[PDB]
C-alpha cells in the first residue's frame, strides 16, 4: 500500500509535547520545553503537524493509537491558528478523531458525533484534495469511522493532539 | 479536560 512518509515537525509543536527521535511518535510531558516561539509554534494548545503538507492528489498514511483519553489527530489547514488557547472544531480547520470520556468521537461542532466502532489501534488516513474529502478506517477490517467532506482551499497537514498523560499518538511508516 | 486539544 503506497503511503506517504511523514515526520512530526519540531518547529510546530507545543512544547509540552514530547516527540520521539525518529519524529513518528508524540505524547504529552509535564515539562514544557524551552523551545524558540516560532509563529508556526502551537503555544497553547497541545498540537504538532507532520513536516509535510498537501495542495493537490490522494495521500494515505496510518495512525497508532493509544487506548486511553487525550488524543486527536486527522488534518488542519494550514492557516490553523497557533497562538493562544483556540477552539478544536472544524470552523478553526481541524478534521479529526478524538478519544475523550472513554468514547470514540469525530470532532463535528457544535456537537461532537459518538462513534460506535469498537475498540482502535491503528487508523488509516485517506486524504483526498482532488474531490475534498478526508476519512478514517479503522485497519483490521478497514471499517469506516467517519468522512468529513470539505471544499479545502488551502494547504492542508497532517494534525497531531495529545492534551493529557498516560495515551499517545504513532504515524506509520 | 479536552480544553487545550
Amino acid at each position: 500500500h503506497h503511503m506517504v512518509e511523514l515526520t512530526l515537525d519540531p518547529d510546530t509543536a507545543n512544547p509540552r509535547l514530547i516527540l520521539s527521535l525518529d519524529l513518528k511518535g508524540v505524547r504529552l510531558g509535564e515539562r514544557a520545553q524551552d523551545l524558540p516561539n516560532h509563529p508556526c509554534r502551537f503555544d497553547t494548545n497541545t498540537r504538532v503537524l507532520a513536516s509535510c503538507g498537501f495542495s493537490s492528489g490522494r495521500h494515505h498514511w496510518e495512525v497508532e493509537v493509544g487506548s486511553k483519553d487525550g488524543w486527536a489527530f486527522g488534518v488542519a489547514r494550514e492557516s490553523v491558528r497557533r497562538k493562544g488557547l483556540t477552539p478544536f472544531t472544524p470552523e478553526e480547520g481541524v478534521w479529526a478523531l478524538q478519544l475523550n470520556g472513554g468514547q470514540y468521537w469525530a470532532v463535528t461542532s457544535p456537537e461532537r458525533s459518538p462513534l460506535s466502532c469498537g475498540h482502535l489501534s491503528r487508523v488509516r488516513v485517506a486524504l483526498d484534495l482532488e474531490v475534498g474529502a478526508v476519512s478514517f478506517y479503522a485497519v483490521e477490517d478497514m471499517r469506516h469511522l467517519y468522512t468529513f467532506r470539505v471544499n479545502f482551499q488551502e494547504r492542508v497537514f497532517p494534525l497531531f493532539s495529545v492534551c493529557s498523560t498516560g495515551t499517545y499518538l504513532r504515524i506509520w511508516p | 479536560e479536552a480544553l487545550f486539544q
